[PDB]
């Protein structure tokens, strides 16, 4: 997890700038660490980057048209074979 | 090769990209010990946009259900094929 | 200028990302204001965060199972225990606690931070002037001053989970509308500015300083005009109030040409074809949001409010009616004349202003 850690470190930055430069540098390094691991984790996984809008509707339309043509041909087969 | 083209097509990829850019600007600012407000506010609004897109990704499951009904489609096709 | 810019950046960061309501963020916020803070375990299910300063003690009860604030108590170490930290709602038997509401009804710590900054201001600047006592009593003195001066204004404390003395008028629907908010602010301009106790005497019908020895330094009593918001902005004659009493002048920064919509309406020929508008203003109109009403300036509250009310009822409605696409309409600082048909001035009753606007609307429609 990097999201809550980024949030929290962000907030103690914005709450206490009066901390000595040591804490500021260390904490900024920590955020750079978290976003470095963030970009790495984005990098190795293609699926997330794909996740990271009409195509779904087109797939639904093709699925429903193939379903209805299957239903129609099965109805025709049922009607014909009963003789 | 087309994989990266598809990944660049979805908005949240650009979102992580300029979020990284904004933190790069912020770390450059703190390195110069000259914190510029606009960089930090840009960072926070970009983070918020990231998080709204994080919700927007979740409602995922529709594609998965389409995937299972697709497998149902081809298995029914194979069954009727051997018939 | 580095310190002033850094403080301005810190104020901006505090306002831009107030943080989520968590026990840790509340503790960090209190510590950032210099408040002493400790956490006690009252039970396996309940922890208390107690925060303290010179005069104020704030207990925050936290339910560990529900991840929620259960209660908030303010205690004063002053001889004055009667400080009102509840919202004034007419007809609810449950006085809703401002501090508890600021932590339970809001998504973030912004409401709580603003209320805590106000309590910390009273704490820091109270000594023999007790600002908790004086600020409580001031709401009664202002209410009396309006009764004695026949002003149709209602005084309420603590509106919408925020500390302040709110001045309300009756709106067109009998709904109460806030006109102004009175509160204490740190005097950024003069740390040597003496703030005295002024009491409204029923006997003299005037503000009096009974104890010139009772003062606080570096604090001002501020009157903020509550805009219902460019047409909803209140504009004042530049010479209406001494410039030394103006805390926040909305400078139209030099890259957007927003004259007062009033002055653009003296320049732009897009009028109702039935009205010839004549400007008789001698002064420029300025947008003022905040006034210093400290010390001898408490008499100005009634004059400022009468102007704000007259500007809303008369001026803004005249402008709205003239701006919607031959009688002479003269508009001055304190009087409006529609040829020989109707007139009204700033010193007339609200009933005369309403009758003027009704007649004006009947002619312009």
């Amino acid at each position: 997890e990097f999201i809550p850690h980024i949030f929290y470190s962000l907030h103690q930055i914005r709450k206490d700038p009066n901390n000595l430069s040591n804490q500021l540098e260390t904490l900024t390094g920590s955020i750079r660490h978290r976003l470095k691991l963030c970009k790495s984790l984005i990098s190795e996984n293609e699926d997330t980057k794909d996740l990271l809008p009409s195509e779904w509707q087109d797939i639904i339309h093709q699925r429903e048209q193939e379903l209805q043509i299957k239903r129609d041909v099965l109805d025709d087969l049922y009607r014909k074979l009963q003789r | 090769t087309n994989s990266e083209d598809k990944l660049s097509k979805v908005q949240l990829y650009e979102d992580l990209c300029r979020y990284e850019d904004t933190l790069s600007k912020l770390v450059e600012s703190v390195d110069r010990f000259k914190p510029n407000l606009d960089i930090a506010k840009d960072l926070i609004r970009t983070d918020e946009a990231l998080f709204e897109n994080v919700k927007l990704l979740a409602e995922d499951n529709i594609y998965r259900n389409l995937q299972k009904i697709d497998k149902d489609s081809e298995e029914l096709d194979s069954k009727t094929r051997k018939i | 200028s580095y310190v002033e810019t850094l403080d301005s950046m810190i104020e901006l960061f505090k306002d831009y990302k107030p943080g989520s309501i968590t026990l840790e963020n509340i503790t960090r916020l209190c510590q950032t204001l210099g408040l002493e803070s400790f956490t006690e375990e009252l039970s396996n299910e309940l922890s208390r965060l107690s925060t303290a300063s010179k005069i104020i003690v704030i207990d925050v009860d936290y339910n560990k199972k529900q991840d929620r604030i259960q209660d908030v108590k303010l205690v004063l170490a002053s001889n004055f225990d009667n400080f009102d930290y509840f919202n004034q709602r007419d007809g609810e038997h449950e006085k809703s606690n401002i501090l508890l509401n600021s932590l339970t009804k809001y998504p973030d710590l912004k409401a709580f931070h603003n209320n805590l900054k106000f309590l910390y201001l009273l704490d820091a600047y109270s000594h023999k002037l007790d600002l908790f006592k004086y600020f409580t009593e001031l709401s009664h003195y202002i209410r009396q001053c309006f009764q004695d001066n026949c002003c149709d204004f209602k005084v309420r404390t603590n509106l919408n989970d925020k500390f302040g003395i709110y001045i309300l008028t009756q709106g067109i629907n009998g709904k109460e509308v806030p006109l102004a908010k009175i509160y204490l602010e740190e005097n950024k301009s003069d740390s040597q500015y003496r703030f005295y106790e002024y009491i409204y005497s029923q006997e003299t019908k005037s503000w009096i300083n009974e104890s010139a020895e009772n003062f606080s330094n570096g604090i001002s009593l501020v009157m903020e005009i509550v805009a219902n918001a460019y047409t909803d902005l209140i504009w004042f004659p530049e010479d209406f109030i001494s410039p030394e009493l103006i805390i926040d002048k909305v400078t139209c920064s030099s890259n957007s040409s927003s004259s007062p919509p009033i002055i653009d309406l003296f320049s732009n020929n897009n009028y109702n074809s039935r009205i010839q508008l004549m400007n008789d203003f001698t002064t420029k109109l300025i947008n003022i949001k905040k006034f210093d009403i400290s010390n001898d300036n408490l008499d100005l509250i009634s004059e400022i409010l009468k102007w704000v009310q007259w500007s809303r009822i008369v001026l803004q409605n005249v402008f709205k009616l003239v701006s919607t696409p031959v009688l002479q309409l003269i508009v001055s600082e304190d009087h409006i004349i529609l040829d020989t048909i109707s007139e009204c001035n700033l010193y007339d009753d609200v009933k005369c202003w309403s009758k003027f606007i009704e007649k004006f609307q009947d002619i312009v429609s």
